[PDB]
């Protein structure tokens, strides 16, 4: 539930298994890099 | 047709930033604020490239982010903006073709066309439409938005004194600027001139009627017993002039009259297709979303300079010969603020390093010592604090670019007016 | 084969924008289209030398082994036509040999005034067999390329028409597009379907040969007979309507331009042997890594045209400061008799300050004399180090974002959908967890 | 003011640990803590000259927006200790202040070989207030560092020494550390502490002062009660005990911040001698403020890995630096002169300090500055040599020690935001958040 | 010592790539693989110079606190073999300082025509301690080199030859691999083990070939399968070469015999000692993960250079058609120097100099202001810096940085599962506390 896949989309730092939801540059997308 | 972009930029406002305590709160609010918006519209070679790319810009523009006598000047109001704007692009682009010469026609700033001598005239015509646009736009703005912030402003003056009674009890005057400016509005009869309720004074006077004189709060109020308000009158001025769409459309209005002292003025108009798009305005942002953070690096790197540039001035001074010729020397560390000047200008810009442009060690005393001060000097600012600076505008403007994405996914994923999400929904 | 990367594609298209709600339609049309071919398969079945060869060699090796792609005359014309859209992906292998056996052989090019006005002619490490070999090779590839091009058009070709006639008809007898509403303007296709309503040979490839009846039982209450039988035409064997509408397709079709692009370069390159250097980027189309980097440029597309035109709004707001202010130090000339100033015109100082000052990367500052020992030094510093921080720091480091991230994004998306396949099951959304 | 920021900085320290059963444990140490603060608070209690002012303005405003904050006798003595010890914060801003001006005021040096060897004069468009400006305020800068050093003695040395002698406490009676073993290698506080058992006041701030009976009593079978009261020790002049001064002062030298104090003291004294070493002090608005820390502590946080990088780019130049020097000699001629050259690899020493000094800090490789094979024989290997060199030091060696801080710097903004947004999600006792209410 | 290196490499591997089907049987495999090594380890039981001194220094000290971690003569070897055996860790950290001494000995290298052709003399300080310690050094890390491949040959080969047994005995009685099948080189040169009198030397079951026999007696008769089956007196020719072939294949055995190699050509010439200074990346583990992260993306790395080597093409004939005459580097006016005048020669110029010109191509190539095609140039120029350095460059160097980042999460990620979940047990420590 609260963990989420690696390259999965997050929204937020934490709130997955990654726990580190890092963008790459200028991208919007964020997932738990 | 119009208030659908406010219902765009409330909800996205609410999701952004918008609490889920205040969603009901805020929705009721928006449609306080959009019932009368109704009322409102129910009431109403070089020069061939050149023009290649400037007709280029000009469409990519305007594809992506483009009782009567105020009747017509109402509804067109945002085409009235969109034809200023060509006129901007269009002066801009005839301002291309300056020249200086000493030659009659002391520099002078004349024309080069090719056989078109129908240029000067065009950009005549064209400024004084730009400046009579620009006044349009003025005088429509003040019917179109500014009832509506006005609006705004008298709903939460009431919603204040109904519910916390802050004037008549807490009285905050002196802490902020608008406590001060809101006096003037409660003494005037007109009070309610935009406000639906129309006797918003004679539930206060016996909300607070008991515990504090009712003769005070009568006064207070203006309760008593051609048509000027004065008082309303100013405080109607402040709000206009404090607002910030009025002040960057009286900007551009008094930008375009300044224009015809001297054509180059028009050039600042050419910021306005910055606001016009989501993505330029998000770039123009990005640099003040983390301006505290900014400012304290670009200070850190200049007391960094400062640093270097005090250890150059006691050790490395004659290092720093500019000029190449021995009769005639160019000493730039003879002085602290010369050597400092030429550090943060030259040296920061460098991209390796105060070195390059300073003169070899070999070959002399303070060798090594040279050797590392530069290698200190490059990695700790074009390496460090150079990268750390871009990277943080550089964060910042993904993330802003991120929360526009976040809140279509959250438009898209949870009911807003339900707070359950669409898994059950399906 | 055929078939596996027809579902690896359909697959990874799914996954990536396919919706859950509709995925087993996408899978039902997948299998309507792959069974189809099935039967398409079926018809068609019984020194600078030494570096420079070694590179050439090293990268064909690395980007081949990275995946790149009258009785007797009727049953010739037929056995010829499978034989050759047996092997087209070899044909495609064969096409991308030559161009880089082509280019190889181009870099032995000199150019001198002498003949061996200018002339162009080759010379080599004394060995003349490279000279028809070029020769040889130009016809061989064009020849190559005009075989391509009739496989594609065997091959290929009738899936996209069995395709397009699949929806068309089923929008057709589903949704009324034509008689209950009409699909209006800023759709081609919508008007170019037009034309074949009253073809007889509506359903030349999908099976279904009685929509017509059906969508006539239909809609034959609602609208009058007489308007669906004209409409759809119900009432020497050589047709107009249906053949411009198969030309106006099979153009529309993005490969089949794309190889007609291929095709009239061969032939340009006839006029001059120096054109052929076109063919070279055939290669990035065949590897996904390449293909994934073109892509990456087109899809910000348009922010990144945005940002381009606000870095030259920005250029022009320095331009004009520059001009109206300070222009003296815009001498790029080292001769006091004979100056170069580059700041005389607008236009001439905006070239100079978007193509120099630009691609500086130290700022504008760097060309422009130092104002050390004269006026507006502090105002042309605040200047130069503003344009620096602006232009080269945060425009730049956008519009270079915009594509970096970007390629990144593809990447990210394509391992996303490659470990959603390997870790759910496609027909139903159980994890890998209870399915082991 | 202090209870704010010390809860902060508990609040920082235990959710960026991550520790959870030690949880409780930490909030009773800061409940203490606490209330020692409080009970010592209670005792406590009662032209380029323009625009270089409007940019030092514009810096001083932005650092002090983020950043700032004999019967007789015995009655003075001790209300000169309330009164500095009270402003402590409005003392490190006088300092801050005081610096700011004298670096400004240094911003402003001349030097001629003609007097007023090279001699040092301070010039200035009239303003001949501001050399005195300047004599005045390095007195001022010292007196307001003797000042802050006395504040911060009597601001947080008890709390410190009070902490220690609560651990000590605590390892003795719980654990048992002193009298089943010894710290032996390393523990340098371990070993320090020592000194303190023999000292008849162990609890000169701790509340119980019979922390050595219950050590007594607790250890006194297992372990001979003799060797125990041995262990444990069982005119103003006289009565204070040497040992426990020793320890005082260790503990207090050992303190880092009253270690900054003292350099930043040592360096005002310093200063009056050399008048340029006051620059040093501009280093204080770094440790002011939160943003300037962290960007400080990203450089030292991949500390290890970043001396591994710098060791293996200096052995990859070091095989660059051997293939120039055995092969590619020829193209190493700065000189432009002919008659007066100069080969950089002629020596091994010099040129391996070229191919660091410059190489690194060309941006394009080494190749732009030796001269360019053009006409020569080893063309190719040259060519080579140099997109060689220029790819594995800039594209990836330079690019992963920026990659290195940069992160560093990144991930320590993460986790604040992060420790920021957990204290929003999270009771600090039960696993509940927002969600419950 | 070595099972705990060992123990640590094997859930490093089992963790990263090692899922938790084969995860128990891994385990096995390397407690079969333990029970050797405690066997094995039983039997062996019974001015610039201050500067660049103390860089060198910091540089030693900071890397070693990182890492590098006739009877009687026949009892005399046997023990001298043990000995080597016994310290190898050791050997390899002292090679490691022999190296790294040598070479701050060769710092000081100097070249000049006159003697002390172009000779080298070495220049000395006055001390003269120095010249002939070079060559002491030299011979001692010529020593120790041979030292450390005796060892290794001692103590690791039976390793991977027990390793080689485990894997090729489970092919033969599981999958029949030789008789159900056919082969993968690997399969071709154990092949002659088969037929060997002794081919179970290392390993426990000596009496497979019955086993592989009998298994498949019916599909094959007994004479098909015993034929594929089968000092001086005892010297098995096949099986000791099957053993040499085998060693040869390893990896480590590869590297120490090109140390080896290393060391005796440093002879021959002194500066070939410099490859020596190789072996600190693996030493340390950061150092051999950035030297992994460049071949971690490899064949996307290697497409991409492609790409800008076609790109480079494509500009480089675009600027051969027209623009040639801005080519001319050479300042004097009667000697010219063309570099465009060729199309190899131009190639190399736009691969060598835009590349690494870091403002595009047009930096070097004269202005185009006062002569036509002014435009068109510099739109040439203009799209080339952008398509090369802004997209090209940035895309490899983010590749690389990417592939690093991703290796090192793929190190912690490995350290958390560990520190947050049994090995045996699914469950997490959460149940445990
Ligand atoms: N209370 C709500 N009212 C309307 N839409 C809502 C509401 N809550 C969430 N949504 C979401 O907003 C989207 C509906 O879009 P919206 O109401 O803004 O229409 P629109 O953009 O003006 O219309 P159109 O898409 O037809 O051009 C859907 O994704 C829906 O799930
Ligand atoms: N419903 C499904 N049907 C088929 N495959 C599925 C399904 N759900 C998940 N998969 C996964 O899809 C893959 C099946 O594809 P296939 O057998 O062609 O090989 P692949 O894993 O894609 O790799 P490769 O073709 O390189 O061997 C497997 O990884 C399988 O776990
Ligand atoms: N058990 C808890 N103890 C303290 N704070 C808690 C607890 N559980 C949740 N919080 C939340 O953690 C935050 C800590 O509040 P605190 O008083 O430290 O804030 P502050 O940083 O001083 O700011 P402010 O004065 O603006 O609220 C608050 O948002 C509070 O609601
Ligand atoms: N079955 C297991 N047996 C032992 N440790 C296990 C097991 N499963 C997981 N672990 C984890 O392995 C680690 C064992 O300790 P770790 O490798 O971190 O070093 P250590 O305790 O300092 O000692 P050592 O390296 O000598 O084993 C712990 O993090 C433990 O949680
Ligand atoms: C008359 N009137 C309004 O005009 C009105 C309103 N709420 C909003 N509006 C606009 N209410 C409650 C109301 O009574
Ligand atoms: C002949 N035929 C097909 O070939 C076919 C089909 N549905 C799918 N296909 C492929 N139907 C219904 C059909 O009748
Ligand atoms: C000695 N030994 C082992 O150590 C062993 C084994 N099978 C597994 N192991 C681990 N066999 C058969 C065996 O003889």
């Amino acid at each position: 539930g609260d963990c989420l896949p690696h390259l999965k989309r997050c929204k937020a730092d934490n709130d997955c298994c990654g726990k580190k939801c890092k963008r790459r540059g200028t991208n919007a997308e964020k997932r738990c890099r | 047709p119009q208030v659908k972009e406010s219902k765009r930029q409330f909800i996205f406002d609410v999701v952004n930033e918008g609490g889920e305590a205040e969603k009901m709160e805020l929705f009721v609010s928006f449609c306080e604020d959009t019932i009368f918006e109704m009322q409102i519209a129910a009431q109403i070679t070089a020069r061939e490239a050149a023009t290649a790319l400037a007709a280029l810009l000009w469409a990519v523009v305007a594809r992506a982010g483009a009782v009567k006598f105020l009747n017509y000047l109402s509804r067109n109001f945002y085409t009235l903006r969109f034809l200023a704007l060509f006129l901007a692009f269009a002066i801009n682009f005839i301002l291309l073709f300056y020249k200086v010469s000493d030659s009659p026609p002391n520099m002078v700033y004349y024309f080069l066309e090719e056989s078109t001598g129908y240029m000067e005239p065009a950009l005549w015509c064209l400024s004084l439409l730009h400046t009579l646009v620009a006044f349009l736009c003025i005088i429509g703005y003040n019917c179109l938005k500014v009832p509506l912030v006005i609006f705004k402003r008298e709903k939460e003056l009431a919603r204040k004194l109904e519910f916390d009674g802050l004037y008549i009890t807490e009285q905050p005057g002196d802490d902020d600027v608008k406590g001060q400016w809101d006096r003037l509005v409660l003494n005037t009869p007109s009070f309610p001139s935009n406000y639906w309720d129309k006797f918003v004074k004679r539930k206060v006077l016996d909300k607070h009627g008991d515990i504090f004189g009712r003769e005070r709060i009568a006064e207070l109020l203006g309760m008593d017993l051609m048509s000027i308000d004065v008082k309303y009158q100013i405080w109607k001025f402040g709000v206009i002039f404090t607002d910030n769409s009025f002040l960057y459309l009286g900007w551009y209005m008094v930008m375009s009259l300044l224009g015809h002292y001297n054509n180059f003025f028009f050039a600042a108009h050419l910021l306005d297709i910055a606001m016009g798009v989501k993505t330029l305005r998000t770039i123009l942002s990005s640099v003040t979303h983390n301006g505290k953070q900014l400012v304290m690096t670009v200070g850190l790197l200049a007391v960094v300079v400062y640093l270097y540039t005090v250890v150059a001035f006691n050790f490395f001074r004659k290092f720093y010969n500019k000029s190449e010729d021995e009769d005639e020397p160019d000493m730039k560390c003879d002085d602290m603020m010369t050597c400092y000047l030429f550090h943060m200008y030259v040296g920061v810009r460098a991209g390796g390093g105060i070195g390059d442009e300073i003169e070899d060690p070999a070959g002399d005393e303070y060798e090594l010592y040279r050797v590392v001060f530069d290698i200190t000097f490059f990695f700790f600012v074009i390496v460090i604090l150079l990268a750390i600076i871009q990277g943080l505008i550089i964060d910042a403007f993904g993330e802003l670019r991120d929360q526009q994405e976040q809140v279509k996914e959250d438009m898209e994923t949870k009911c807003f007016i339900c707070g359950i999400g669409s898994d059950y929904f399906d």
